[PDB]
C-alpha cells in the first residue's frame, strides 16, 4: 500500500511535472524499499515522455540502490 | 488477535493510582542527587578537556572512560519522570480519594 | 501574468502545507523504525558467541579484539554497545562468525 | 556545645528538649550540585565567547 | 499621604488647601478615605473602642457613627467595643488545590514529550 | 604634507570600503535575499567615522555616474577638493552601468551617508534637506529590500530633528510611515518606526498618548535585537509611570539583557537608572554588582545613596537624598518615580519593624521610621496590615503592635509556586536551545554503503557460496 | 632557628604590599615610618618599575637622581643576566640555560617589573623539565599573583599547583599550597575554605616567605572564630597545641578567642574592637574587615541566646558591657537580615528566640543560588544567539 | 494608470513572505527527517555489516614490489598480500600493525603502531625517572 | 552593530585603579554608613560611666 501510495502520486501531478520530483524526492531515499519503488515510479508516471532533469537526476542514484 | 495480545504487560488499574513509597522515594532523590553531585565535578572537567581534544580523540577518548554528560542526562530523565509521576499521582488521589 | 503569478504562488503555499504536513507525519513513523531497527539489531547478540578480549579501539566503529580462539581480529562494533564499558582488558563476546564486537 | 538540643527557660525554671530533625541532605546536594553547575557554565561560557 | 496611609493629613488637607477652588474634590476624597479608614480597622484591631475610633475615623457627632456602623456592618459590644473576628477567613490552606497542582504537573510533562 | 598623505591614505581605504557595500546591496537585489543588506547596515556605525569631505565628495560624483537632479541636490551642500596630484578616477560603473541608473537601494544608502556627516558638523539645517529629499525616494519607491535600508534612514531623520529640537513635524511622517511598514508587514521599518515613536512621546511627557500606541501596535517579533532593546526600555518607561511596576521591571530587565554587549553603554546607564527605581518602587532590593561597574560606578552613585536610603527604611535618610540629588534625578526624568518611594521607605521600615519586633509600642514605630507622632504611625500601621505587607495587630487602648507568629514557609504551597516559575523557566530554555540546533543541509544517505563498495560483497558472498557448499 | 631559611624565596616581597597598601590608606598615608621601611626597600633592590608606580599613584615627587641610579643598576644587571644567557645557550647546557633565565625573572619580579617577570617566568616554564623547578615557577607566579591581587593569576596557577603536585607527591609543597590559597580564601573572604587550608598547615607551617609563624596564628584563630562551629573549635583550635603554644606568647588574640569560648562577651567585645583595628590596617582583611567583625557579632548574640528560651534586654547589654539601646539596635538589623533566630518585645524589653527549621534556610539558599545560576544560563544564550 | 494592479501585488508580495516563511521551516524539518531516516538507514545496514567477517591483525616484515608486503597474521604466520587500491605503499612500513581481509588478505587498514619494543623493554626493566632536582650531594 | 549613540552616554569619569576588582558574594549589609565598631564600643564603654 505504501509502494502504491507514492505510485499514485504521479497520476496527481503528471499535469504539472515539475511538482513530483519535489514532494518525491525524499521519498526516493526512505528505509523502505517499497516506498523508494514507488517514488522512482511516481517520477516515471508524472514525468513519463517530459524528459525531466531533475526528476532523472534523482533516478541516476536509484539504478544503484542496494535492493533490486 | 491483535486487541488480545495487546493486554501483554498491561498494568492494572491499581498501579496506575498506587503511590510508591515515600520513604524510598526521597532516599532515591537522594541518592540520584548526589551522584549528579559528583558528575557535575567531573562533567566541568569534561568541558575544558574537549576544548583542546583533537577531533580523533573525540569518540577514541571517550572509550572506556565514563561520560559524566550521558549519566547526567539519564539522571536528570529518572528524576524528573519519577517526581513528576510522584507528584501527579498523589494530587490526583487527593481529590479522587476523599472523604467529603 | 499578474492574475497566473498570484494564483501559482497561493499553490504553491498550498503545496507547502501539504509537504509540511508529510514531513511531521513521516518523523513520527520514523521514530518508531528507528525503535524497530534498534530491536531488530539485537539478533546480532543471538547465542553462541565466542569471547575476546579488547585491547585497542581503532575508531569510533571498529576495534581491535584477541578472541579465546588465539588470533587478533580488527572487527566492527555495535552501534548499541555502552562503549564506556569498553575498558582495556574487558571481556567481550564476538560474533561466532564474523568476530564482530557484539 | 550541641550534644543535646534544647533551650532554658531562667524564669520557669525549666529545660526544653526538642526533636530536632535531621538536615535533609537532598538540599545539601542540590546546593552543592548548583555551585558545580555553575561552574560547567563558567565552562561553557569560555568556549562560547572564545570560539565564536 | 493616601498611599502611605497618612489619613491624619489626608482630613489636615481641607485646611491648607491652595485656593476656594479645591474644596469640592477634598470632599469627594474625603468620603472614600473614610471607608479606607475603617477597611483598615476591621484587619488592624482586633477590637477597638466606641470613642476611640471616633478621632480614627474622624467623626464629629457620636450619632454619625451609629448610621456608618450598621452600613459597615459593625457588631457592637456591651463594653462600647467593636469585635472584629473576621480574620478566621484565612488564605484557606485547609485546601490542597490539587486540580491546579495537576495541571501544572501535566504541563511539565508536556513541555518534556510534546517538543518532538 | 604627512597629514595629507596619511589622510588620503586613510581616504581611499574607505572608498573602497563604501564600494564594497554597494557591491552587497546591489547583489542582495540581483541575489533577491534582503538579508545581505544588514552586513552593509552592520559596519554603519564604523564608517560613519571613517568618512571625511574629500571621502564625500569622490562617493557622491563617483558613485552616480549620471548628472540627474540627485547630483546637483547633494553635490551643493559637500566641499569639493582642489586640483590634487593623485587624481584617482573612482568610477565604479563602467559602459552600461554608468548609464544605468543607481539602484534605490543604492542611492538612498550613499545620500544617508551624507545626511549622517552633516550630523557630524552640526550642519541640522542642512542634513534637515537632504533628510527631507531623502524621504521622498523611499516614500514613493515600494522595494523589499529597500525597507531594511529605510528603517536607517528613518532612525537617522528623527535624529536630524533631534538636533532640531523640534521632535513634532516628524511625529506626522513617523505615523504615516508606520502605517505603510505595517501595512506592507515591513517587520525592520515597523519596529524602527514604532520605536521613535515612543522615543518621539516620551520626549514631550505624553506618556498617555505612548501608551495607547503600545497598547493597540504590535512590536515586530522578528525585530533587531537593538530595537527589541528600545521597545522594553521605552514600554518599561511607560509602565512605571502607570504605576505597572512589576510588568516594567521584567521588560527593563530584558532591555539589559538584549542590549549591546560591549557598546551602548550610556542605554545601559539609562536603564539601569531606571530598573533601581522600579525595583526600589517593587519593594525589591537593587542588585549591589552593577554599582561596580566601571562604566555605571559614577552614573549609578546618587541612586546607589538612595538604595541605601530606601533600604534602611527610615524618612530621615531618604529625605537627605532627595534635597542633595534632587536636580539631578529632574535632569535624568526619574524625578517623579522617586517621590513615590517615600511610600516603600515607610512600607520596608515597617516590614523591618514586624520582622524583628514581637511586639513594639506605636511611639517606638514613630522613633524607628522617624515619622511625625505615634498617632501617624498608628494609621501606617494600620494600612500595612490591611495590604498585607506586615502579619500583626494593633492594641489601641495598650498602644502597641503584636506581630504575628511567622508560618513554616515550606509547610505551603510558595516553594512550589516559586519552584514553578523556576522549573518552566528551565523548561523554556531547553526548547528554546533544541529550537535553534540547525542542520546544515549536508548530503544525507551518503554515509550509508556505497554502491561499488556494496557490490564487492556480493560477488565474493557468491564465491563463498559456490565454494564452500561444494 | 633555621625556620626562615626553610621557606621559599621572598619574591615578590609581600610586605611591601601591606606597605603600599597602609599608605593608599588616609590614616597612614603620611606616616613617615612606613614611607621611609618601603623606600628601603626599593633602594636596596633596585625597584624601578615600582617606583614609577609608587609615584604615580600615590602622586609622589620623583628622584630623579635616586630613580636614575636604580635604572641605570637595572640597566646593567639585565644586560649581565641577557649576557649570561647568550653565554649559556653557546657554550653551556640546557640546565645552565634555565638557571640563566631564571635569575632573569627573579630580578624582574624583585624590581617590580610584573610583566616582564610573568613572562621572563612563563618562558622558563617552557624549557625546565624539573617538576619541582616547574613548581617553584608556579609558587612564584602566586606570589606575585597575591602581590597585585591578580585574581585571574591566582586561580590559574593554584589549578596548575594542584596538578603538578599530583604528579609527583610532594606534600611539602601541598603544604605551602594550603597556606598560599588560605591567603587567597581570605583575601576573597573565604573563611570557611580558609579555616580549614590553615589549621591542616598549622602543623605544618613553612611559608615565611609569606608572613611569620605568629601572623599565621594570629589569622587561622581569626577565620576559625567566624567560621568553625563550637564543637569544631574546641578540638582544633582552643585544645590545639600547636596553636596553644603560640597563643602564650600573643595575649591579646588568646583573650579574644578565649572570650568567646569562655562566653565573657564584655571581653569579647572589647577584643573585637582590638582585632576590627588590626584587620582594618591588614591588606588582606582589609575588604571584609567591616563583615568580619559584623559577622562575630553576630555569633556572640547568638551564642548568648541559644542556650535560652529568652534574655531580657538589659541582661544581653550588661553581659557585652553595652547600653540597652545599643543591643536593641544592634539585634533589629540582625534579625531583619535573618540572621538571628529570634525576636524583641520592646514593650517588656524580652528577647525571644526561635528555632527555625533548616529546611527554610536551605529553600532560600536554593532560590538564591539557582537564580544565581539561572541568570547565567539566561545570559549565556543570549551570547549564542548572536 | 493600473486597475488592481496595488490590489494583486498586495496579494502577491502577502503570500512571497508567507511562502518564504514555510520554505525555511520546511527546509528545517526535511534536515531533521532525512537526518533521522539516514539514522535509521544506518542501523538496518548494520546488521549485514556485522555480519561481514573480521580481519585479520598483522605485522609488517618488509613492503615488496609490485604492491605487495610482507606481514605476519599473529598466529599463522607470514603471508605475502596485496595492499587495498586506497591504502599507499610508502605508508606501509615496517613493523607496522595493519588490518587484512578475511579471504584474500589483502592489506586494507594501517592499524594504530604497536608499542615501541625499546618501549616495552624499558616498561619491564623499570627503571626509575629521574631528574638533577631530586639529586643531592 | 547599531550601537545606542542616540541615548546620551553620560562621561564616565570613573577611577580605572581597579576601584573594586573583587569577586565575593557581596552584599549590602557591608555598604551601610555607620562608625567603625570600636568607636561604637568606645562611645557607649563611657556612657556607662566606665
Amino acid at each position: 500500500v505504501r509502494r502504491a501510495a507514492v505510485e499514485s502520486l504521479g497520476f496527481i501531478l503528471f499535469r504539472t511535472p515539475e511538482q513530483c520530483p519535489s514532494v518525491v524526492s525524499l521519498l526516493s531515499e526512505s528505509y523502505n524499499p517499497h516506498v523508494r519503488y514507488g517514488a522512482a515510479m511516481a517520477l516515471g508516471i508524472c514525468c513519463a515522455g517530459t524528459g525531466n532533469k531533475e526528476a532523472i537526476n534523482l533516478l541516476e542514484p536509484m539504478t544503484n540502490d542496494p535492493v533490486n | 488477535e491483535q486487541k488480545m495480545l495487546l493486554n501483554l504487560h498491561k498494568k492494572s488499574w491499581m498501579e496506575g493510582l498506587t503511590l510508591q513509597d515515600y520513604s524510598e522515594h526521597c532516599k532515591h532523590n537522594e541518592s540520584v542527587v548526589k551522584e549528579m553531585l559528583e558528575l557535575a565535578k567531573n562533567y566541568n572537567k569534561a568541558v575544558e578537556e574537549e576544548d583542546k581534544m583533537t577531533p580523533e580523540q573525540l569518540a577514541i577518548k571517550n572509550v572506556g572512560k565514563q561520560d559524566p554528560k550521558r549519566h547526567l542526562e539519564e539522571h536528570v530523565d529518572v528524576l524528573m519522570t519519577s517526581n513528576i509521576v510522584q507528584c501527579l499521582a498523589a494530587m490526583l488521589d487527593t481529590v479522587v480519594f476523599k472523604l467529603i | 501574468d499578474l492574475y497566473s503569478r498570484y494564483k501559482k504562488l497561493q499553490q504553491e503555499l498550498e503545496f507547502l502545507e501539504v509537504q509540511e504536513e508529510y514531513i511531521k507525519d513521516e518523523q513520527k513513523n520514523l521514530k518508531k523504525e528507528f525503535l524497530h531497527a534498534q530491536e531488530e539489531v539485537k539478533r546480532i547478540q543471538s547465542i553462541p558467541l565466542v569471547i575476546g578480549q579488547f585491547l585497542e579501539a581503532v575508531d569510533q566503529n571498529t576495534a581491535i579484539v584477541g578472541s579465546t580462539t588465539g588470533s587478533n581480529y580488527y572487527v566492527r562494533i555495535l552501534s548499541t554497545i555502552d562503549r564506556e564499558l569498553l575498558k582495556p582488558n574487558a571481556s567481550v563476546a564476538l560474533h561466532k562468525h564474523s568476530n564482530a564486537l557484539v | 556545645d550541641k550534644k543535646f538540643h534544647g533551650i532554658l527557660d531562667q524564669g520557669e525554671g525549666v529545660l526544653i528538649i526538642f526533636d530536632e530533625p535531621p538536615v535533609d541532605k537532598t538540599y545539601e546536594a542540590a546546593l552543592e550540585t548548583i555551585q558545580n553547575m555553575s561552574k560547567v557554565v563558567d565552562s561553557l561560557y569560555n568556549k562560547a565567547k572564545k570560539l565564536t | 499621604y493616601l498611599m502611605e496611609g497618612s489619613y491624619n493629613k489626608v482630613f489636615l488637607a481641607k485646611g491648607n488647601i491652595p485656593a476656594e477652588s479645591y474644596t469640592f474634590f477634598i470632599d469627594i476624597l474625603l468620603d472614600t478615605i473614610r471607608d479606607e479608614i475603617a477597611g483598615c480597622i476591621e484587619k488592624a484591631y482586633e477590637k477597638i473602642l466606641f470613642t476611640e475610633a471616633t478621632r480614627i475615623l474622624f467623626f464629629n457627632t457620636p450619632k454619625k457613627m451609629t448610621d456608618y456602623a450598621k452600613k459597615r456592618g459593625w457588631v457592637l459590644g456591651p463594653n462600647n467595643y467593636y469585635s472584629f473576628a473576621s480574620q478566621q477567613q484565612k488564605p484557606e490552606d485547609t485546601t490542597i488545590p490539587s486540580t491546579e497542582l495537576a495541571k501544572q504537573v501535566i504541563e511539565y510533562a508536556r513541555q518534556l514529550e510534546m517538543i518532538v | 604634507a604627512a597629514a595629507e598623505h596619511s589622510q588620503r591614505e586613510l581616504d581611499t581605504v574607505t572608498l573602497e570600503d563604501i564600494k564594497e557595500h554597494v557591491k552587497q546591496l546591489e547583489k542582495a537585489v540581483s541575489g533577491k535575499e534582503p538579508r545581505f543588506v544588514l552586513r552593509a547596515l552592520r559596519m554603519l556605525p564604523s564608517t560613519s567615522r571613517r568618512l571625511n569631505h574629500y571621502v564625500l565628495y569622490k562617493a557622491v560624483q563617483g558613485f552616480f555616474t549620471s548628472n540627474n537632479a540627485t547630483r546637483d541636490f547633494l553635490l551643493p551642500f559637500l566641499e569639493e577638493p582642489m586640483d590634487t596630484e593623485a587624481d584617482l578616477q573612482f568610477r565604479p560603473r563602467t559602459g552600461k552601468a554608468a548609464s544605468t541608473p543607481l539602484l534605490p537601494e543604492v542611492e538612498a544608502y550613499l545620500q544617508l551617508l551624507v545626511v549622517i556627516f552633516m550630523m557630524n558638523s552640526k550642519r541640522y539645517k542642512e542634513a534637515q534637506k537632504i533628510s527631507d529629499d531623502l524621504m521622498q525616494k523611499i516614500s514613493t519607491q515600494n522595494r523589499r529590500a529597500l525597507d531594511l535600508v529605510a528603517a536607517k534612514c528613518y532612525y537617522y531623520h528623527a535624529r536630524v530633528y533631534e538636533f532640531l529640537d523640534k521632535l513634532d513635524v516628524v511625529r506626522s511622517f513617523l505615523h504615516a510611515r508606520l502605517r505603510t511598514a505595517t501595512l506592507r508587514h515591513d517587520a525592520d521599518g515597523q519596529a524602527t518606526l514604532l520605536n521613535l515613536l515612543l522615543r518621539n512621546y516620551l520626549h514631550y511627557s505624553l506618556y498617555d498618548q505612548a501608551e495607547k500606541l503600545v497598547s493597540k501596535s504590535v512590536f515586530p517579533e522578528q525585530a533587531n535585537n537593538n530595537e527589541w532593546a528600545r521597545y522594553l526600555y521605552y514600554t518599561g518607561r511607560i509602565k512605571a509611570i502607570q504605576l505597572e511596576y512589576s510588568e516594567a521591571r521584567r521588560t527593563m530587565t530584558n532591555a539589559l539583557r538584549k542590549a549591546p554587549q560591549h557598546t551602548a553603554v550610556g542605554f545601559k546607564q539609562t536603564v539601569h537608572k531606571l530598573l533601581i527605581v522600579v525595583e526600589l518602587l517593587l519593594g525589591e532590593i537593587p542588585d549591589r554588582l552593577q554599582f561596580r561597574q566601571p562604566s555605571l560606578k559614577r552614573s549609578l552613585m546618587p541612586y546607589f545613596l538612595l538604595t541605601q536610603a530606601v533600604r534602611t527604611g527610615n524618612l530621615a535618610k531618604f529625605n537627605q537624598v532627595l534635597d542633595q540629588f534632587g536636580e539631578k534625578f529632574q535632569a535624568d526624568g526619574t524625578y517623579t518615580l522617586i517621590i513615590r518611594l517615600r511610600h516603600n521607605v515607610i512600607k520596608t521600615g515597617v516590614r523591618m519593624i514586624s520582622l524583628s519586633y514581637s511586639r513594639i509600642s506605636l511611639a517606638d514605630i514613630a522613633q524607628k521610621l522617624q515619622l511625625d507622632s505615634p498617632e501617624d504611625a498608628e494609621f501606617i500601621v494600620a494600612k500595612a496590615i490591611r495590604d498585607g505587607v506586615i502579619e500583626a495587630s494593633i492594641n489601641h487602648e495598650k498602644g502597641y503592635v503584636q506581630s504575628k507568629e511567622m508560618i513554616d514557609i515550606y509547610s505551603t504551597r510558595e516553594p512550589q509556586l516559586a519552584f514553578h516559575q523556576r522549573i518552566s523557566f528551565c523548561l523554556d530554555i531547553h526548547n528554546m536551545s533544541v529550537k535553534a540546533m540547525r542542520f546544515p543541509p549536508k548530503s544525507y544517505n551518503k554515509d550509508l554503503e556505497s554502491a561499488e563498495e556494496r557490490r564487492e560483497r556480493e560477488q565474493q558472498d557468491l564465491e563463498f557460496a559456490k565454494e564452500m557448499a561444494e | 632557628e633555621n625556620l626562615e631559611e626553610e621557606g621559599l624565596p621572598k619574591n615578590p616581597d609581600l610586605r611591601i604590599a601591606q606597605l603600599r597598601f597602609l599608605l593608599s590608606l588616609p590614616e597612614h598615608r603620611g606616616d613617615a615610618a612606613v614611607r621611609d621601611e618601603l623606600m628601603a626597600a626599593v633602594r636596596d633592590n633596585n625597584m624601578a618599575p615600582y617606583y614609577e608606580a609608587l609615584c604615580k599613584s600615590l602622586d609622589w615627587q620623583i628622584d630623579v637622581d635616586l630613580l636614575n641610579k636604580m635604572k641605570k643598576a637595572n640597566e646593567d644587571e639585565l644586560k649581565r643576566l641577557d649576557e649570561e644567557l647568550e653565554d649559556a645557550e653557546k657554550n653551556l647546557g640546557e640546565s645552565e640555560i634555565r638557571d640563566a633565565m631564571m635569575a632573569k625573572a627573579e630580578y624582574l619580579c624583585r624590581i617590580g617589573d610584573k610583566e616582564g617577570a610573568l613572562t621572563a617566568f612563563r618562558k622558563t616554564y617552557d624549557k625546565t623539565v624539573a617538576l619541582g623547578h616547574r613548581l617553584d615557577i608556579v609558587f612564584y607566579l602566586l606570589r606575585i599573583g597575591l602581590f597585585y591581587m591578580d585574581n585571574d593569576l591566582i586561580t590559574r596557577n593554584t589549578e596548575k599547583a594542584k596538578s603538578l603536585i599530583e604528579e609527583g607527591g610532594d606534600w611539602d609543597r601541598r603544604n605551602r599550597l594550603k597556606v598560599y590559597q588560605g591567603l587567597y580564601c581570605v583575601a576573597i573572604r573565604d573563611f570557611k575554605q580558609a579555616a580549614e587550608l590553615f589549621l591542616d598547615t598549622v602543623s605544618t607551617f613553612t611559608s615565611y616567605e609569606l608572613m611569620d609563624y605568629k601572623t599565621f596564628v594570629t589569622y587561622t584563630v581569626y577565620v576559625s572564630m567566624i567560621a568553625l562551629e563550637r564543637p569544631d573549635l574546641r578540638e582544633k583550635v582552643i585544645k590545639g597545641a600547636e596553636i596553644l603554644e603560640v597563643l602564650h606568647s600573643l595575649p591579646a588574640v588568646r583573650q579574644y578567642l578565649f572570650s568567646l569560648y569562655e562566653c565573657r562577651y564584655s571581653v569579647f567585645f572589647q577584643s573585637l574592637a582590638v582585632v576590627e583595628q588590626e584587620m582594618k590596617k591588614d591588606w588582606l582583611f582589609a575588604p571584609h574587615y567591616r563583615y568580619y567583625v559584623r559577622e562575630m557579632r553576630i555569633h556572640a548574640y547568638s551564642q548568648l541566646l541559644e542556650s535560652y528560651r529568652s534574655l531580657t534586654l538589659g541582661y544581653m547589654a550588661e553581659a557585652f558591657g553595652v547600653g540597652v539601646e545599643f543591643i536593641d539596635q544592634e539585634l533589629s538589623r540582625f534579625i531583619a537580615a535573618g540572621r538571628l533566630h529570634c525576636k524583641i518585645d520592646k514593650v517588656n524589653e524580652i528577647v525571644e528566640t526561635n528555632r527555625p527549621d533548616s529546611k527554610n534556610w536551605q529553600y532560600q539558599e536554593t532560590i538564591k543560588k539557582g537564580d544565581l545560576l539561572l541568570n547565567r544560563v539566561q545570559k549565556l544564550s543570549r551570547v549564542i544567539n548572536m | 494608470g493600473s486597475g488592481l494592479r496595488q490590489y494583486y501585488l498586495s496579494k502577491i508580495e502577502e503570500l512571497q513572505l508567507i511562502v518564504n516563511d514555510k520554505s525555511q521551516n520546511l527546509r528545517r524539518l526535511q534536515a531533521q527527517r532525512n537526518e533521522l531516516n539516514a539514522k535509521v538507514r544506518l542501523l538496518r545496514e548494520e546488521l549485514q555489516l556485522l555480519q561481514e567477517q573480521g580481519s585479520y591483525v598483522g605485522e609488517v616484515v618488509r613492503a615488496m614490489d609490485k604492491k605487495k608486503v610482507l606481514v605476519k597474521v599473529h598466529p599463522e604466520g607470514k603471508f605475502v598480500v596485496d595492499v587495498d587500491k586506497n591504502i599507499d605503499i610508502n605508508d606501509v612500513t615496517p613493523n607496522c600493525r595493519v588490518a587484512l581481509r578475511n579471504d584474500s588478505y589483502t592489506l586494507h587498514k594501517i592499524l594504530p603502531n604497536k608499542v615501541d619494543p625499546l618501549v616495552s623493554l624499558m616498561m619491564v626493566e623499570k627503571v626509575p625517572d629521574s631528574t638533577y632536582e631530586m639529586i643531592g650531594g | 552593530d547599531d550601537e545606542f549613540e542616540e541615548f546620551p552616554a553620560e562621561d564616565w569619569a570613573g577611577l580605572d585603579e581597579d576601584e573594586d576588582a573583587h569577586v565575593w558574594e557581596d552584599n549590602w549589609d557591608d555598604d551601610n554608613v555607620e562608625d567603625d565598631f570600636s568607636n561604637q564600643l568606645r562611645a557607649e564603654l563611657e556612657k556607662h560611666g566606665y
